[PDB]
């Protein structure tokens, strides 16, 4: 069942060696896969992976104010202790974001969920790490296919007004405690 | 057992496309929904008290942006007033003039106006927008982008492009700290293709407006605004927002035109159970109220969202119809990859196409589409010959030439090594002989060798934190040998001064004229007038590779 | 004595109509001054002056509200770069309290004498509140 | 050193098409050529003495047929004088009736309506057909044949055909000899998958006369009509003796129209120096002058050559709106390749498809192209789905409709079957149920058993030799377990005897019931009047495969 | 004879018994039943000079006079055995006959099956074949 | 030139013989057909198919039309077996027989391009066996979607050539074949 359990509001970083994973409000409750199938168990797995291997702390928190994944992620970095955090939607939209950045502008962006693999999910908890390090690493390969949103838009549009209906407005976000 | 013709079927691409029912309560619905809001006006002392149904108690942003700026009450009442059915007519009739249907589609509120072309049928819809277009002449704007977001390839592609006869050159980013590399890029190899030709790099908005003020672009059109408050709001705007923003940019002699596109509300989750062209037409009357000049729209970069449904295909005309009938200047998409077949992207395309617009397509690529960052365009470089072969099949200017590829190759080259100087010049990261020489005869980023992405947008940034304008390109030219090309981009820099091109539909051509729809009006009476494509450009046209003469 | 649809464009003819926000000409600015600095970005910027002939040609043309943001535009040629983005910034949702906005109302009043961009932040101010869009609304 | 770009452009399909230069002197330009006439007409006593320049004495049988039959004399000379701009915008404006055309453009010559629609753009093109066209219901009409000739497969490609909407469908033959087996299985296979549906076997004149004569055939449509007098005269008759025929035709209740087609002249050597379109439009009045009600246009099999050349597609809509101006049903072509290019064929397409014309296409192909033996068509039965789609994203009615696995698979398999019993009953080269079978679930020819042709060929002959005519097949059907499909044939062999669906654009649909342009006049004046899909038929085309609840 | 209007079309809804078949026959008279005793043959089944008179009157009134004139020769034409059909039909395709065989020809229609209208046709085709050369060793 | 006339071609003096005709620029003005394929080859194996059924073929050039039905026509009236085989300068090809309608025929060859050798020869058998008042099993059809797009242009180009050849009232000349 849920592998992520609430351990109360998540607040400012303690430490200034962590990255925050945002996720989106019905990630890993009402939606337990990405758009193309990848259990959101094993994407979270692989993203803490990365940070945890870099010699950073990985903290899960969860989003209420907004679905969008830009939002979702700078609500995380409001709160990281090293500025850094990462956005997740339900539907596998990913962001690498920093506290000063616009909340539309960011320092990685995966604007293309059907082609993300559990290996570029890792390779983003690295980055992540890294940037939260203050080092600058090589982007993570961009993904492209043109017929990517021809076949998954219109299921893109239909998950994430899914995930919608479980915004809360006002509701600051909860930290979140993962099981193995 | 299987039929084998099933089979068959089966297997053809247009089958792996995305099709779904209609869904009015989620918006999944394009045009003509019994959910959409009946047209209405009620005018109280010169303020609206009542906007197509909904009390002026329960006025959103949006609501409360059109109902004081996007519509002209003196004549609202007036209009609303008239039936429907016969104001259709007259759009596509020949003979009722343009400038007699302006008056009243600009009284008109979002639904009234939605219920009007949606008594047409796409001929209908062509034939009102040959004479409803601005400019007289149609144009295009191609998109100039690579995965790896390698300046030296953007920049022979831009040169290319601009060569084939677009207008305008669109790129944007993988990693967004490299969109300053991007832009100059761009503009550069722009004009090295023809001088004048605009050039815009699609950011977020502040990082836009930012990267504009240093001189690195020649205008904007990402300027986004959308059909619902929540929408709009995770958008990170307001009407307000952006209404500031459009001034801002006009304050530095900036052209700028807004985006918005059918399916956004319901791509972005709040479609608020109205249709894709309703919530569509809130757009056209927020870029209206708001005095923007012009807009990208036809659901461009959502059109994943109509096409899904039943007549999706024709809202989209009917969007850039209500654009072009409101007196804005209208980028009409045909721009983004919806579909895997090729009859159906073509049959999207001629919509359009056809009868002409400001601007055919909102970016046509000019990189194959495994090189397109806006995710594919609904045509690409391969495709520039059959485009050509188009155009001279029906006789129809859609704004590009058949070109050879001596001129090409020599073009692309001098774009590359255009950059090239503009780097060293620049004491930016080097762009070697050898990627001039990939850059000059390649396809793609494919073709491309690799580079230092860190180095890149570590000097990139510097441009934007140190403030480095766009003087400092211009004596990079000036200084390694490219006086002329240096010349080029001191007179589109100068552009921005007078204030021409801010203009409905302005566009730049020939020796820096500026072409819009003040200098350029569409005067289409049917028949033998308005634009006619013939003379010179009809046998530029006339001669595609492969027209051999019989003897 | 105004502009007209028959003055455009100004570049060509009345290109002397046409000057800088530091009073210079279009001939001015040449490839020998841009390399020797006599002019620099800071003399290449559309003057007010310039867009108010835009504005009253838009509005010949039949296009009001085109003309009334070109008359924006005429104001804000006078507010800095970092100022300008410093309020759209604030304008965006979220940002503000409705006093931050209303001070910015005031400011482009008193110090920039923008008084048609002031009454369009003081507008936004008042709407914000009723619609929940300034800070600690979401 | 090459450039990659210009690589992968250099194997894009459309660079194997066939392009040409103009070439004035041998009629290779599709319009608005200066070697064409200028318009003009001398009238004295009621009869022309001059026509588009050419003095009477200098007349051909052309020039003949057409000046003394097919121009409306009583005001030929006020439209001559009226202004082809102001002329060519009432036909796309919207609120200019199509009965207050007519009576002008009927009184136009040649080169008179040529220079109007000349002035004209594709979109006006357009705009004006949807009003000119004579029938208010659109409709289709499709090719079903294979390269083998083989009996079964037409009736069970037919049966398919006429379940998916084609309310016109049309054969022709590999080996001649075969003929008569070809048309009887289409009008079997037809009346199986629609009853009403309308049968044709294209062949020499005088052999498809003869077929029609025996009640093998519904109506005949390549009936052709050619541009210059030389050329005419290598097809093998003139005016008069196609007059006679049509006449002949109809003398025996069977509905007809005329062929002809932009470029034909060209590829028969004799264009004399004039445009396609301006020949084209000759070949339109000699339909006219004919009394025959309708004609197939659109370049058709010779699209190779005004696409070759600029407007060539331009051209062809024209020579349709031409047609259609003329009171004259249109089957607007799009039934033969002339390009390797998806999005080429799609733009040709759109042309009609967009507006509607009596019969959007005179032959799409219902069968895959490698088996289509008119040498394919512009759209094949690969492309149904693509067509489907298309009708769905512009609300634009094609004619045909989506359709399920099951009911098709059921409707090839009678079709077939009834066949088996007709070739039973006739004593004819037995259709095994292997070869039932293969033809159910066939996509073409490939898969279907080969056939012993030497054998078939002879008994083919035999029809036509022993005179055995259509009511063999109603008794075959009738005592072969098929009582509903003969009372079917029987009843559309009963259509000839009434004389309705000999008018302008008629077919049959219902139970029974003629449609044509006397009584579904077209009455398009602008937005929201004329024929608009909706209600139930747009339900139909909404409903495509893949189209699933999102809901959930 | 008895004229039509576009209202009285199609006439097999609205005056199903205007018509009748060479020999007489009805409509209802052709059925399953009847064929297959042969009490009906193709002989029966042929449409008469009346039924396209009838047509001819409706095309008029359609605006259709061409098409009218067609249905008119039509009518005369029921009257000739499809082997004489077929005959006529290639004497007046290119080069097949001399200028006296197509006036016989004309002759023949005229005073054996009064297709008066049929027989100028002919004449006037062989007329206009001797000057554009289109009479037998023309070629 | 490997094609002599040798006087009118006149009613043949033996049952067992098929008629080859020729458009008036075969072997002429053109010497290939629409896929380059040479005339002499294309002769070569008409005739050797024909043999091959111990019937003998004799050539002839027809100058009153160049469409190839109206070639062949010429033939079927002047062959001693009635059969006779047409054939257009770009390689059109027909098996004609006197009697039947001249657009009429008993195997046709409609797309030109795609024609070999081989199925010359085999045109040359099947005409030979039609001569010997056989059934034979018609050479099996040939049909490619993309002819047309790729060659009807060419097709009416040279046949525009070829009919510049076209002489009115001129009577069919009988040739001897070289080699
Ligand atoms: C469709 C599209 C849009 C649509 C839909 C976005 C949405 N939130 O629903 C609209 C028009 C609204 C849009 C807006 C913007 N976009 Co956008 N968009 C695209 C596009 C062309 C295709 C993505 C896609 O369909 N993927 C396939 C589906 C199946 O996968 P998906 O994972 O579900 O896709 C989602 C993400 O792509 C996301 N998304 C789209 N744009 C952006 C931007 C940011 C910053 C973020 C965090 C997410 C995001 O929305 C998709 C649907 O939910 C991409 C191009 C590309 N290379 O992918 C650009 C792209 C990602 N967008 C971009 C930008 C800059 C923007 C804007 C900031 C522009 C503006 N004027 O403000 C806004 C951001 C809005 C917001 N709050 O999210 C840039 C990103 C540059 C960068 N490296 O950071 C790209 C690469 C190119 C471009 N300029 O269009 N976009
Ligand atoms: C284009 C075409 C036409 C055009 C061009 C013919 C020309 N003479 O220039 C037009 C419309 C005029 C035409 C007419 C007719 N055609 Co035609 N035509 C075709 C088609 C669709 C394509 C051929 C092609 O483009 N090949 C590619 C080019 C590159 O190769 P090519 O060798 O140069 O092609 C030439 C021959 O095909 C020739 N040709 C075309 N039709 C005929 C018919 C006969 C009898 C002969 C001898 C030659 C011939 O003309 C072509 C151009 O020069 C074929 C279908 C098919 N399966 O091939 C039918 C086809 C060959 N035609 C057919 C028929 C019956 C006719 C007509 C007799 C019809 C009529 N109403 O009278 C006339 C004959 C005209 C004549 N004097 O030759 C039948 C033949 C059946 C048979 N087995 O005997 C076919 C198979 C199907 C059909 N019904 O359309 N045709
Ligand atoms: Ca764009
Ligand atoms: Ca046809």
């Amino acid at each position: 069942d849920g592998f992520l359990t609430e351990v109360g509001e998540a607040r400012q970083g303690t430490q200034q060696d962590e990255v925050i994973i945002a996720v989106g409000p019905a990630f890993g409750l009402a939606q337990t896969v990405n758009i193309v199938g990848i259990p959101h168990k094993s994407i979270l797995r692989e993203v803490i992976a990365g940070i945890e291997e870099e010699g950073i702390k990985a903290r899960v928190i969860r989003c209420f104010k907004s679905s969008d994944v830009a939002f979702v992620a700078v609500e995380g970095n409001r709160l990281s202790g090293s500025g850094i955090s990462i956005g997740i939607q339900s539907k596998g939209t990913t962001v690498i974001h920093q506290q000063g950045l616009p909340p539309l502008s960011n320092l990685e962006l995966f604007p293309q969920a059907p082609l993300l693999t559990l290996e570029t999910y890792r390779q983003i908890g690295k980055n992540a790490a890294r940037y939260a390090k203050r080092e600058s690493p090589q982007p993570v390969p961009t993904l492209n296919d043109q017929m990517a949103r021809p076949k998954y838009q219109a299921k893109s549009a239909i998950l994430h007004i899914k995930e919608t209906k479980y915004v809360v407005t006002g509701k600051n976000p909860q930290e979140l405690r993962v099981a193995l | 057992m299987r039929s084998k013709r099933f089979e068959a079927l089966a297997k053809r691409p247009v089958n792996q496309d995305g099709f779904v029912k209609e869904w009015i309560e989620e918006g999944f619905i394009a045009m003509e929904s019994p959910n959409d809001p009946k047209p209405s006006i009620k005018i109280v002392n010169g303020a609206v008290t009542e906007l197509d149904g909904k009390p002026v108690s329960d006025f959103d942003l949006i609501d409360h942006f059109i109902a004081r700026y996007g519509i002209n009450l003196n004549r609202a009442e007036e209009v609303m007033a008239m039936d429907s059915v016969k104001l259709a007519n007259m759009l596509c009739d020949p003979n009722v003039k343009r400038s007699e249907i302006v008056p009243l589609t600009t009284a008109m509120t979002p639904a009234k106006i939605v219920e009007v072309v949606s008594h047409m049928n796409v001929v209908e819809m062509m034939m009102a927008m040959q004479k409803m277009r601005a400019r007289r002449t149609p144009s295009q704007q191609a998109h100039v982008t690579n995965v790896k977001d390698n300046p030296v390839q953007i920049a022979a592609d831009a040169a290319e492009g601009a060569w084939r006869g677009f207008d305008e050159q669109e790129t944007t980013v993988a990693v967004a700290r490299y969109a300053p590399f991007n832009a100059i890029a761009l503009l550069v190899g722009s004009q090295v293709g023809r001088p004048g030709v605009l050039t815009q790099c699609s950011l977020e908005e502040a990082t836009e407006l930012k990267l504009g003020m240093l001189g690195h672009t020649c205008y904007a059109e990402t300027i986004s605004v959308y059909g619902t408050e929540p929408v709009f709001t995770d958008g990170d705007d307001t009407p307000w927002s952006k209404g500031f923003l459009a001034s801002s940019y006009a304050s530095r002699g900036l052209k700028m035109r807004f985006t918005s596109g059918s399916g956004s509300e319901v791509q972005m989750g709040y479609a608020e159970g109205k249709s894709m062209l309703y919530l569509e037409a809130r757009c056209i009357y927020i870029t209206k109220a708001a005095g923007v000049q012009g807009l990208q729209n036809g659901s461009v970069s959502c059109i994943g969202v109509p096409s899904a449904v039943p007549s999706g295909i024709r809202a989209v005309l009917a969007e850039n119809l209500i654009c072009s009938s409101l007196d804005l200047e209208c980028a009409s998409s045909n721009d983004q990859t919806f579909t895997h077949s090729d009859m159906r992207r073509t049959a999207r395309l001629l919509m359009q196409f056809l009868p002409g617009t400001d601007f055919i397509s909102s970016g046509y690529s000019a990189v194959p589409n495994y090189d397109n960052m806006f995710a594919g365009s609904n045509e690409d470089a391969e495709d520039f010959d059959d485009y050509n072969v188009i155009q001279r099949d029906l006789k129809v200017d859609g704004g590009l030439r058949p070109v050879r590829e001596e001129d090409v190759i020599a073009i692309r080259n001098k774009a590359a090594r255009a950059l090239q100087a503009v780097f060293a010049g620049m004491g930016l990261p080097p762009i070697t002989d050898e990627e001039v020489e990939a850059a000059t005869y390649a396809h793609g980023s494919k073709d491309m060798p690799e580079r230092n992405i860190v180095e890149d947008i570590k000097f990139a940034q510097e441009i934007i934190n140190k403030n480095r304008n766009g003087l400092e390109v211009v004596k990079a030219l000036a200084q390694g040998g490219f006086t002329d090309v240096a010349q080029d981009m001191l007179n589109i820099q100068k552009a921005k001064l007078t204030g021409d091109y801010l203009h409905t539909s302005a566009i730049i051509v020939g020796d820096g004229q500026v072409l819009s729809a003040v200098n350029d009006v569409n005067d289409y009476a049917g028949p033998a007038t308005g634009y006619r494509l013939q003379g010179e450009r009809w046998e530029e046209i006339k001669n595609i590779p492969g027209a051999l003469d019989p003897n | 004595r105004s502009a007209r649809v028959s003055d455009y464009p100004l570049a060509n003819k009345h290109p002397e109509w046409v000057k800088t926000a530091t009073n210079k000409t279009l001939d001015d600015f040449t490839l020998e001054n841009v390399l020797s600095n006599k002019v620099t970005a800071q003399d290449m910027r559309i003057t007010p002056e310039t867009l108010r002939l835009q504005a009253s040609i838009a509005k010949d043309a039949g296009r009001d509200r085109l003309a009334m943001n070109f008359e924006r535009a005429a104001e804000l040629t006078a507010v800095p770069d970092d100022r300008i983005l410093e309020i759209y910034n604030a304008l965006r949702p979220y940002r503000s309290t409705k006093e931050e906005l209303l001070a910015i109302a005031d400011d482009l009043e008193s110090r920039y004498q923008a008084k048609i961009c002031a009454a369009f932040v003081r507008e936004a101010a008042t709407l914000y509140v009723e619609r929940k869009k300034l800070k600690g609304d979401d």
